[PDB]
């Protein structure tokens, strides 16, 4: 779904 | 790309969930902007600034820009094929997964107010 850095 | 990055931090530092790093200090993972609450979020925001710069060549996106690399027998690898742009993505992901590798983890760290502890 999603961001680290 | 982020699931690149995924698989680099993956691969570099077993022991620990990638989830780990996606929310830390002031600039793992959350945007960013202050001073890094420690080592571990410094490393991060090396890593913010190398996106930056990356972005300045054109047609250059960072987090969905897909590279080419490979992890084997503990070894993070960017491939010659790539052009400017996915080359200095890779070594900018590469950079900070090593990185991560060599720092503390303060659990702290993980998750701090944003809004309060940087604008």
């Amino acid at each position: 779904l999603a961001i680290y850095s | 790309n982020l699931y690149q990055f995924k698989n680099m931090i993956q691969c570099t530092v077993p022991s620990r969930s990638w989830a780990d790093f996606a929310d830390y200090g002031c600039y793992c993972g959350k945007g960013g902007s202050g001073t890094p609450v420690d080592d571990l979020d410094r490393c991060c925001q090396t890593h913010d600034n190398c996106y930056n710069e990356a972005e300045n060549i054109s047609g250059c996106r960072p987090y969905f820009k897909t590279y080419s690399y490979e992890c084997t027998q503990g070894t993070l690898t960017c491939k010659g094929d790539n052009n400017a742009c996915a080359a200095s993505v890779c070594d900018c992901d590469r950079l900070a997964a090593i990185c991560f590798a060599g720092a503390p983890y303060n659990d702290d760290n993980y998750n701090i107010d944003l809004k309060a502890r940087c604008n």
